[PDB]
């Protein structure tokens, strides 16, 4: 009964995560409709797929050898662990070519998925010699040495480089669709650290010094896991499925100017104007060095001009010309400072 | 009104080092110059160093520059001369004197007492 | 080449009517607009006036405004600056720099040229040679070691005088020392050298000064008293 | 128990262990009394 | 609109020594900063632009610096060349262009009290019917100097002017002269004339007299 009991769970945790997975593909091929080609769909894409391999390479084997007493079938005997393995390394290292795309969003303006199935299948091929016959033997020490390459390429090394990446993506991020997305990426990345650690943790224990189901099972979690987060990030896929700094530095300095024009437009003389038209130059030129740069420094150019007509104007004692020469800053503002508040919607 | 401690060793050979110190009381010195003068027995007194408020940096006589250091700690009040390489012609009596000219025109109203420097 | 050539400067009374003029090369008054800086003597630097020959207003100082006028010319790619109530306050040197128009690196690099002073001295005084007065040491004034000579050159106008000893053999110790303005108008001048002492080496020693606008040279001796 | 034959464990892993005595394997799971931690405690239960 | 302000009027330091100065400007205004060098005699030239951005053909050791509103220029390695004045201004409109009060670069040496002498008038100038009375500071390396005017024991001011001259070009030591002014019938209402001298080299004033 306790055999039955585990192939049932077995059996639940493949539909869970090939289902899941399925049905995110399945909302990402309708949103092709579209055109949309997105950058994050191809990799939300190939790490479903990548949960689907892990799915049918390491549930099914397990749900065929709890089946009889063995995984019955040589050469399919070791591939299976190859592809087992490809499954393990992909669950991490999608994950890491997500976190380098999420930087690059934040950066200058597919190649690193097919980077990332190409680690995973070749870090895998060991397992074509590792593995083979009755059922197949890891012989050759060789505990703590295939033990360790795995646990670092698999978990230890992927984590700790795309903390790094992380890191650097709130470099970026510091120095808001994109920080969106981060977050489900790191979402992603916790709950790949929490359902793995105690697998490399007890493996390399047995490595170095002399019940695993229970881990094999939270591992295979982390498959149905990811798909869920990624369509609660994602409006496009749940719909199917029923810079700051300077960006701060930029509203201060619009804020500025704004307040300036207030006191242009209320102004009763020449000296207000020149006063308020004075503090709208600071304020526009310290806008203009902050980054949001052709466009902008050049929309930058025309308030900086034509405050400087306002100035010339207030400066013969043209106060009403001066302040009609503001109020064309209100125009330019809506031109082209809009634009640069949109990136907010970016970050 | 304003008192001055001061405080060297005593007998040293030629050699490495000796410090000396001194310190105000009654009146801060991050706004006034302080200066350091040497008498030998027979002689009137030199001038060895001034050090000024904020910037102006340090300056020495002919006898001290390179060898001695001036340095003022503002929170204690306290000036340092740090004498290097001593020579036994360099056995004086040491003085602190503090110039109530901000401009550093050198009006050295207070000096308060000198302590004895012998090089053997 | 680029340059600015200021000129028109000189003398005048305290009532003004001066007219300096600043011209250009390399840099076309067209290009960039052209400023007025003053610097009195001893004294630091201060914007004065600023004019946009082709496509704007000229603006002064609150120092200057209702006296001094700034134009230009196009066509002889040359500015004025007229200054009429002259003070004695107004006599300084006066430079006349380039600023670029915005946008770009023009506008940023503020000044980049300067061209020359041109001086500016307002004064009622009249032109007058200085008269000398040696300062011969007493026989207590450092006697014993090495004393100085002393020499003065008292009330003269304008201030180009040239002071020397000896017809300029004796350059030992010499400081002569920047003029000075009186309340009279008229400018002093003091100058030293240091000699041997036991009678400054019994020699006599001769102070000749001489003042330029007036044609003025007077050689005066220095004995011991 | 030593003559109760070996099957590593369908868990896909890599635990030492040692069998009657010889090392192997462990895939950590579903395994039978005939699994040591020590080639000696095998070697001292078994051969 | 806007003032620059610069505390450190006078920087003495050797050949070789980084040195900095400071400017602060009163509004809060852009990176439109300006350091220019100025010999005596010679119109300013620019240094730094951008407040931070190096002229063209201004040698690399020059830097500057901007953290709001304070500006910073820098020298990396003092040169005999750069005893100079420097200038900081700001820059934001043609019409708000203002400097600062300028501070000058000397070279940094020992410390030597100067010779002091007195002169009194001589006998050709009291026939004039003035009486300049000449107090003579001979090389003191700082220029900090004071002279003090005595006339039979009073204090002399307003018929007092002083002159320094530059630093010695070979000695880097400064000269004082003092000229007390009197009419002819002042000279002759005193007897004894005296000049104290105090500098930061001196451990007691020094005092030169005269009689009439």
């Amino acid at each position: 009964l306790l055999a039955r009991a585990e192939l049932a769970l077995l059996s639940i945790v493949f539909v869970a995560v090939a289902l899941s997975n399925g049905l995110v593909l399945a909302a990402l091929a309708r949103r092709g409709r579209r055109g949309h080609w997105a950058p994050i769909h191809v990799f939300i894409g190939h790490l479903c797929l990548a949960d689907l391999a892990v799915a049918l390479f390491q549930v099914l084997p397990q749900l065929a050898w709890k089946a009889t007493d063995r995984f019955r079938g040589d050469a399919l005997c070791r591939a299976v662990k190859y592809l087992q393995m490809v499954g393990m390394y992909a669950s991490s290292y999608m994950i890491l070519a997500m976190t380098l795309d999420r930087h690059r969003a934040i950066c200058r303006p597919n190649r690193p998925v097919l980077v990332a199935w190409a680690f995973s299948l070749l870090l895998s091929l060991p397992q074509l010699f590792i593995f083979a016959q009755t059922d197949c033997w890891a012989c050759f020490w060789g505990r703590r040495t295939y033990v360790t390459w795995i646990a670092l390429m698999v978990f230890v090394a992927p984590t700790l480089g795309i903390a790094a990446c992380q890191v650097l993506i709130f470099r970026e991020i510091h120095a808001a669709a994109v920080a969106k997305t981060v977050r489900m990426t790191l979402v992603i990345v916790v709950v790949y650290v929490l359902c793995w650690a105690p697998f490399f943790l007890v493996q390399l224990w047995a490595a170095w010094d002399p019940p695993f189901v229970l881990l094999m099972l939270l591992a295979s979690l982390n498959s149905c896991t990811n798909p869920w987060i990624y369509a609660s990030f994602s409006s496009s896929v749940s719909s199917e499925l029923r810079a700051r700094r300077q960006l701060a530095d930029l509203e201060d300095n619009w804020e500025t100017l704004n307040d300036n024009l207030k006191v242009i437009e209320k102004a009763d003389n020449a000296a207000q104007v020149k006063d308020a038209l004075t503090k709208m130059r600071a304020a526009a030129l310290d806008a203009q060095k902050a980054t949001p740069m052709k466009d902008f420094r050049h929309g930058f150019d025309i308030l900086v001009g034509q405050i400087d007509d306002a100035l010339k104007l207030a400066n013969e004692g043209k106060v009403k010309e001066a302040q009609a020469a503001a109020e064309q800053l209100k125009t330019t503002r809506n031109a082209y400072i809009q634009k640069y508040l949109r990136a907010r919607s970016t970050l | 009104q304003v008192q001055l401690q001061e405080s060297g060793g005593g007998l040293v050979q030629p050699g490495g080092s000796l410090r000396l110190s001194c310190a105000a009381s009654g009146r801060t010195i991050s706004r006034y110059a302080m200066s350091w003068f040497r008498q030998a027995p027979g002689k009137e007194r030199e001038f060895v160093a001034v050090a000024r408020r904020s910037g102006d940096g340090a300056f020495y006589a002919d006898s001290v520059q390179g060898r001695f250091t001036v340095s003022r700690d503002d929170a204690k009040n306290t000036v340092y001369l740090q004498m290097n390489s001593l020579k036994p012609e360099d056995t004086a009596v040491y003085y602190c004197a503090i110039d109530s000219d901000t401009f550093y025109s050198g009006s050295y109203d207070y000096w308060g007492q000198g302590t004895q420097v012998t090089v053997s | 080449e680029v340059q600015l050539v200021e000129s028109g400067g000189g003398l005048v009374q305290p009532g003004g009517s001066l007219r300096l003029s600043c011209a250009a090369s390399g840099f076309n008054v067209v290009d960039f607009s052209l400023h007025w800086v003053r610097q009195a003597p001893g004294k630091g630097l201060e914007w004065v006036a600023y004019i946009s020959s082709s496509s704007g207003s000229t603006s002064y100082a609150d120092s200057v405004k209702g006296r001094f006028t700034i134009s230009a010319d196009t066509s002889k790619n040359t500015a004025y600056l007229q200054m009429n109530s002259l003070r004695a306050e107004d006599t300084a040197v006066y430079y006349c720099a380039r600023w670029g128009y915005w946008p770009g690196e023009p506008w940023w690099k503020a000044f980049d040229y300067w061209g020359q002073g041109t001086l500016v001295t307002v004064s009622s005084a009249s032109t007058k040679g200085p008269s000398v007065f040696p300062l011969a040491p007493s026989s207590k004034s450092t006697s014993g070691g090495t004393a100085a000579l002393g020499c003065l050159v008292k009330d003269y106008f304008p201030e180009p005088v040239t002071v020397s000893w000896n017809s300029g053999a004796l350059t030992s110790g010499v400081h002569t020392f920047p003029a000075v303005l009186q309340s009279s108008g008229l400018y002093s001048l003091s100058s030293v050298v240091t000699v041997p002492s036991s009678s400054l080496g019994t020699q006599t020693y001769i102070c000749n000064v001489n003042h330029k606008p007036s044609n003025t040279k007077v050689d005066k001796k220095v004995e011991p008293k | 128990f030593c003559n109760l034959p070996v099957k590593p464990g369908p868990c896909n892993g890599f635990f030492s262990a040692f069998y009657y005595c010889h090392s192997f394997t462990y895939g950590g799971c579903a395994g039978n009394a005939n699994r040591f931690s020590t080639i000696e405690k095998c070697r001292r239960t078994c051969v | 609109d806007i003032q620059m302000t610069q505390s450190p009027s006078s920087l003495s330091a050797s050949v070789g020594d980084r040195v900095t100065i400071t400017c602060r400007a009163s509004q809060s205004v852009s990176s439109a900063v300006a350091w220019y060098q100025q010999k005596p005699g010679k119109a300013p030239k620019l240094l730094i632009y951008s407040a931070s951005s190096l002229y063209s053909g201004v040698p690399s050791r020059f830097s500057g610096s901007r953290s709001g509103t304070d500006f910073t220029l820098t020298i990396s390695s003092l040169q005999p060349e750069d005893f100079a004045t420097y200038y900081c201004q700001q820059y934001l409109y043609y019409s708000l262009v203002t400097f600062g009060q300028g501070t000058k670069v000397e070279i940094k040496r020992t410390v030597a009290a100067p010779s002091v002498f007195i002169f009194p008038p001589s006998d050709e100038q009291l026939k004039s019917g003035t009486a300049s009375v000449v107090c003579l500071l001979n090389n003191f390396y700082p220029r900090e100097a004071k002279v003090q005017w005595k006339v039979d024991n009073a204090l002399q001011s307003g018929n007092s002017q002083e002159s320094v001259t530059e630093q010695d070009s070979k000695d880097s030591t400064y000269s004082l002269s003092s000229t007390l002014t009197l009419s002819k019938a002042d000279y002759e209402k005193h007897k004894v004339y005296a000049c104290e001298v105090t500098h930061q080299g001196l451990s007691s004033p020094v005092t030169k007299s005269f009689n009439r």
